[PDB]
């Protein structure tokens, strides 16, 4: 235990799988799927969540987050290296791979 | 929409795509266990859930050892073979069947880069840090090697890449958060370090991936490049962000990574707003050239969050224990705004319904903060859990000596970029706030250098 | 207030740990609401607005 | 030196962990000894009974104390000022 | 005697910091006098009270506790 | 010692099975995902984690089919074709391939029942509950049908099966709980009902199938049964448990259920001490005859604890905010023994690797309870989240009107008791408390039925 | 929404499957194994728990577990439906199956 070791294993030592590579996320909270476990919301047309019509995530880019790109502001207390520490930090802690 | 296809429908008067028929390309995760009636469907997590440098070092035993010099003793990390940075140390190139890097620009034929991080070549910026991290650990092994000549190259191979991880958790721990969560989320939700638990599981969950994209929002459109007086590089001084997506050309043919880093330094970054979240560089025209058509951003994040099966932004609230609102009036006094409210419950229909990410960066920013209280909860609590539940800490007791964790203590990040780099005028402390040349620059011969003379065996 | 006292990691029942047991149980404290307990302190309690 | 804040939440934290009396026992001894003049002369107080008016005496302004800290964020201060006191005096019905 | 001065300036710094005060105004010692001045007054004429009509010349802890008692202020420990 | 078999080893010098090459009998439980190497082990739960009256009614919709009177429309459920009891139903026959009730008794040649749990011949004691269950469900559906003559079948089996449901819920809320946690732990852990809290999980927990084990420490060595005057019934007044597992025989061939449910209703407990755990029946003689060799309980739940990869007794203490012991003094002092600790000590070696079940039971018992603070804990916990998370809880509303609640808040076991059996002197109120006759007997015609005119049309 | 689901699906309306048959269990804590993930403690001989040996379940039970019956101690406050009835509720909450 000198050193850390490369792929996360018997970093704990009661459960060595705990925080390794190649493994399950950990759930906070009970997974909220359309038939129950394993089908998104939005995939069959004409299902409803909890009483409401599913909106596409695309409509609410567009009907929300766009704005002209003019009205941009700076920020006077932060800098691009915030950004691309977080960005660094971020590929750092996880990363989701799909299949090809 | 066969699997494991999930494409974005396209609503009606759409400004940017005017055929209907077309969808945005979405490929749903890997899951936990393929194909069970059984198990509640969950995604798997490809790198370790610590702050251990994993993005210069790898994550899997092959990649990991292909990452390394394995030529001499000295214990280094492989470089470039055919380009250099001023006689300075590039990333390895890597080999894959479909190069994106060379889609991007075809006369250049530069391929992407090989790091411990499979997406460390989406742009100039992201090479640029592990260039430089890698550069830190090779300096780092070579001073130890010097100063301790009787060590073998996996031992100084080791040394480094402790000394490189306890860095990395410095400055994320004593410079990122405090500006992330704000002084008030800051004490509450990561108070003094105490001890070791052993207790505290420091797996990654699976809301925090969506909770921490909250960086979309401060995107901005262009790319910097500066000269050696900080001023304008031409040509090309600020390059649409279209043109940077996985092009590792303007690295290797276009002046190396140090103007890249002096833009870095000295330009403020994009405020979030109510009224202005996301830019259209990345919400219109991301991997414009390297795929079909562009995708969107803040799109594939919400449909990310619905593929997972993510509860509702009121499901969170509860979970951090904030009121939920649960009408158009309770929503416009939670978000202090009326107009976004209106919006958010004409498009959904009712709060429980709202996309994790959307609230999230939906909600008023906090003091002297970056992130709404739903936000810098799950941060708070995602990094304090990392933090506790580590055994290789650098202040738990028994990883570092006293004189070694004094030495360490007194690292920072412009002195890393000055050391590694040709830069000789760098911001000041707190880099992750100063942005105006010349009013906090200094001439980079003042801060101090680590001392590794406590390292002597 | 043995549990109290035994979170406290001590060994005899003082009147903190009195203090402490009656306040932190809801149907105790209403039924004990304009009771003063000698030598028993108050609750650590501080508001999130004067917090900095 | 220690920026304004600072101190003052120390001093909260220790306070409130603390069970000891905060009031000097014989300035207090004294001043009931005075009030108590004016009904009757030549009276004999045992130490029990300066005790317990010094312990409700404390537990009285501190409840007071925390009312005025929750009406002066009510009108988003920090400060604690003598129309609070008064605001939570009047509510609470000792001086309506 | 003007012993309504021994209660100091540091003492009711105390006692609101045990309430969670954070920061206190320099206007706020002689009110929080002037209210300490009139419970004391108002207990200890209830507890002489009773004295008074036991026969007695010394006030005990039991006529303290009564005193608070029949103000809604039961007090524990002293009998 | 090959997958799915998971053998118990066997010490040197044990007292009954001299032979040290035999081995106990194991199978591991199977996995929720059938091969994998990303995620960890979960087993499975077969039934509903709602006390919804799941022992009669089944889990699974074939079962619950099969279960029914479908040749009426009363909305009955199906009994015994072949036996009656002095009249009354008997619970209907099941077809097995290897049937072990056949086993105990050769000549006899009475298979073993069928019910909503595959477990319901274990003993007569838990038939003749099934039984009373059944017939208690079948009265409450034909009274129903008299009431309310335009009712079709599926209706009244719904009906029946709602009123059954939210019997068993209030009678073990009401009774059996508060002696089992006693009152510090019921009003600690099960606080006043408040409404229906959608976020509260329901489901069953891991370590809840090791916690909930305590009752095997509450066994006696005996079966007993009791005539019409509570007197020891003619022949065999007691028979050793070892000769009544998997007997349905003794059910159908002696008598009925009535001197089993006097039995119980009138027969001490047996106390759980420090130095008397389990007896030596369920210890060295279990499913003796059905089996080659006899199991042991007590081991049996620790190996399954065990394959589980349940964590220690430390770290479940450390999860219900006690104290976690680490010598043998401090075990000494939380146990209140030392022998106990020294022998725990020698066995395990450290209290992190005590097992969940022996730790539970070593424990010394609450005020007026029969469990230690650890279990306690995890049972409260885990009842208080069957309540809370179930949306047809009895006091929620809508699922029954204030009449029908009213009526319902009068119902007692030995009133279903002496309502559907010829039992005539029951126990007072509490059955789980009197154990003593005739200091605490009534006549059963002093106790009120339950009134059903609430359930007009 | 009347009546109970015999599969229990439908009672959780967020989750449709909490709750249901057939269904993996909650863990209050991570997993304990030999190696990580699929071993339990003593499968192989000479692994160590926590930096000791395993016990033999079977000796425990012997060493600790068994006592003489002749010294059973009657429970003068309780009954057998005690016993009995926490079975039957047992049997209502939970079943772990295993292959045959
Ligand atoms: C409906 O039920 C909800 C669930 O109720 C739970 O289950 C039932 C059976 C009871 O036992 C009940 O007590 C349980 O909570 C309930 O929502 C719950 O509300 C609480 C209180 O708001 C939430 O706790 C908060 O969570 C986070 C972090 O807490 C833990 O989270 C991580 C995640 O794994 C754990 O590892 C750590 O142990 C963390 O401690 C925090 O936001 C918060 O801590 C801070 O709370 C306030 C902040 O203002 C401060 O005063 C404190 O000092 C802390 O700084 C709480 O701990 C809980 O998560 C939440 N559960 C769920 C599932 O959402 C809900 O309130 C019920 N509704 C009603 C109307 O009653
Ligand atoms: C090491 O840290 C553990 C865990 O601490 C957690 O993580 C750290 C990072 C912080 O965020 C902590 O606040 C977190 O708790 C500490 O042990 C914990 O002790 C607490 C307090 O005694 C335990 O909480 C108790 O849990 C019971 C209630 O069960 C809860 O969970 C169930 C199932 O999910 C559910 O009903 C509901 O969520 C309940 O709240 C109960 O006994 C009691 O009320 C109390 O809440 C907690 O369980 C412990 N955690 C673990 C993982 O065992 C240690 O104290 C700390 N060590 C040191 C030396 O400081
Ligand atoms: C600066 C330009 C950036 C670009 C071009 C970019 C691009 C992307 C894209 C396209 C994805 C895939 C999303 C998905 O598959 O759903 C992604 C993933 C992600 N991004 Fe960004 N990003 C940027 C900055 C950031 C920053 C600064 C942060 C955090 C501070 C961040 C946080 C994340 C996270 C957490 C993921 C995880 C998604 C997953 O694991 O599946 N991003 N990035
Ligand atoms: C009275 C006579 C009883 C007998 C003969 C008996 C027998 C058994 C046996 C042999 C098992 C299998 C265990 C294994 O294979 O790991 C078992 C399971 C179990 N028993 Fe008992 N039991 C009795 C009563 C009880 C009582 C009264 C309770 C609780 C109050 C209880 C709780 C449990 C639990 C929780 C399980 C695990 C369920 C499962 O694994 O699916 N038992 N019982
Ligand atoms: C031996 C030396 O001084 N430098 C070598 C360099 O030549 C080589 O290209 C690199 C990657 O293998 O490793 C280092
Ligand atoms: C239109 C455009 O981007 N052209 C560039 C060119 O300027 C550059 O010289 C070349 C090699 O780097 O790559 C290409
Ligand atoms: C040893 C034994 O169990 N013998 C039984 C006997 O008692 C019973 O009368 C007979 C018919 O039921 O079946 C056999
Ligand atoms: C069950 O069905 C059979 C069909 O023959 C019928 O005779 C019997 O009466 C039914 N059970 C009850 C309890 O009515």
């Amino acid at each position: 235990d000198k050193y850390r070791t490369i792929t996360g294993m018997c970093n704990n030592r009661r459960s060595p799988t705990l925080g390794a590579s190649n493994r399950a996320f950990v759930r906070w909270l009970p997974a909220e799927y359309e038939d129950g476990f394993s089908l998104p919301y939005g995939w069959t047309p004409g299902v409803k969540r909890n009483g409401f019509p599913v909106a596409l995530a695309r409509a609410v880019s567009n009907e929300i987050v766009r704005f002209p790109t003019d009205q941009l502001t700076p920020d006077q207390e932060r800098s691009l290296m915030f950004m691309q520490w977080g960005q660094l930090l971020d590929h750092d802690l996880d990363f989701t791979p799909e299949p090809a | 929409q066969q699997p494991p296809c999930f494409p974005l429908k396209i609503p009606p008067n759409d400004p940017r795509i005017k055929n209907q028929a077309d969808c945005i390309p979405f490929f749903r995760s890997c899951p936990a266990c393929p194909g069970s009636n059984i198990t509640i469907r969950n995604q798997i997590n490809a790198l370790t859930s610590f702050v251990d440098a994993s993005m210069v070092y790898g994550s899997e035993e092959p990649l990991a050892r292909n990452l390394r010099n394995m030529s001499n003793q000295l214990g280094l990390l492989a470089v470039n073979q055919r380009f250099q940075d001023n006689g300075r140390a590039l990333l390895p190139f890597d080999n894959l069947h479909d190069d994106p890097c060379l889609l991007t620009n075809r006369s250049a034929r530069i391929p992407c880069f090989l790091a411990g991080d499979t997406r460390s070549s989406e742009m100039p910026e992201l090479t640029s840090m592990h260039t430089l991290l890698l550069r830190e650990h090779n300096r780092l092994a070579t001073e130890l090697k010097s100063l301790n000549p009787r060590w073998d190259g996996e031992r100084l191979y080791q040394e480094a890449r402790k000394i490189v991880g306890a860095m990395v958790q410095i400055i994320t721990y004593r410079d990122y958060l405090p500006l992330v969560l704000g002084p008030t989320a800051m004490r509450k939700y990561l108070p003094t370090y105490r001890s070791y638990n052993d207790s505290v599981d420091p797996r990654i969950a699976n809301v925090f991936t969506n909770a921490f994209r909250y960086g979309h929002t401060l995107i901005q459109p262009f790319m910097f490049r500066l000269d050696n007086r900080y001023q304008p590089m031409e040509p090309n001084p600020r390059v649409p962000l279209s043109r940077v997506f996985f092009a590792s050309w303007r690295v290797v043919l276009e002046g190396g990574i140090d103007p890249i880093l002096r833009g870095l330094m000295a330009t403020p970054a994009k405020l979030n707003r109510q009224n202005q979240i996301a830019v259209d560089e990345i919400r219109e025209r991301l991997f414009e050239q390297v795929m079909r058509i562009g995708l969107d951003l803040p799109a594939l994040n919400m449909q990310r969050s619905r593929d997972h099966g993510l509860p509702g932004y009121n499901a969170w609230r509860r979970f951090c224990g904030l009121p939920q609102p649960e009408t158009v009036g309770q929503l416009g006094t939670v978000l202090r705004n009326l107009k976004l409210a209106r919006k958010l419950m004409e498009q959904y229909g009712t709060p429980n319904n709202i996309d994790i990410w959307m609230g999230g960066v939906s909600e008023p920013l906090k003091r002297k903060g970056r992130v709404g209280p739903l936000l810098a909860c799950i941060i708070g609590t995602q990094f304090r859990k990392l933090r506790d539940g580590d055994r290789f800490w650098w202040e738990n007791e028994g990883v570092f000596s006293m004189q070694q964790r004094q030495a360490l203590a007194q690292i920072s990040l412009p002195r890393i970029i000055c050391d590694n780099t040709g830069i000789t005028t760098v911001s000041k402390n707190n880099i992750f706030m100063s942005n105006s040349y010349p009013r906090d620059f200094v001439n980079c011969s003042t801060l101090p250098a680590l001392n590794l003379a406590s390292w002597r065996e | 207030a043995g549990n109290a006292a035994r979170d406290n990691k001590k060994t005899r029942i003082i009147p903190r740990h009195l203090q402490l047991a009656v306040r932190n149980d809801e149907e105790l404290n209403k039924l004990l609401g304009r009771v003063t307990i000698a030598q028993g302190g108050v609750l650590p309690n501080i508001q999130s607005v004067l917090l900095p | 030196r220690y920026r304004p804040g600072t101190v003052a939440l120390r001093e909260i934290r220790r306070y409130q962990k603390s069970t000891e009396l905060l009031i000097r026992k014989l300035p207090f001894q004294r001043l009931v000894r005075e009030i108590a003049q004016d009904f009757k002369t030549d009276l004999r107080f045992q130490s029990s009974a300066v005790m317990a008016l010094q312990e409700a005496s404390e537990a009285y302004l501190v409840a007071l104390f925390e009312d005025t800290n929750l009406c002066a964020i009510h009108a988003k201060r920090v400060t604690i000022m003598p129309k609070d006191i008064q605001l939570a005096r009047r509510i609470r019905g000792e001086r309506a | 005697r003007d012993n309504i001065q021994g209660i100091t300036k540091p003492a009711i710094r105390r006692l609101a910091r045990r309430g969670g005060v954070k920061r206190i105004s320099g206007l706020i010692y002689e009110e929080t006098r002037g209210v300490l001045k009139v419970f004391l007054e108002n207990v200890i004429r209830d507890a002489v009270t009773y004295t008074e009509h036991a026969k007695r010349k010394t006030v005990t802890a039991m006529d303290v506790v009564y005193a608070l008692k029949r103000q809604g202020r039961t007090l524990y420990g002293f009998g």
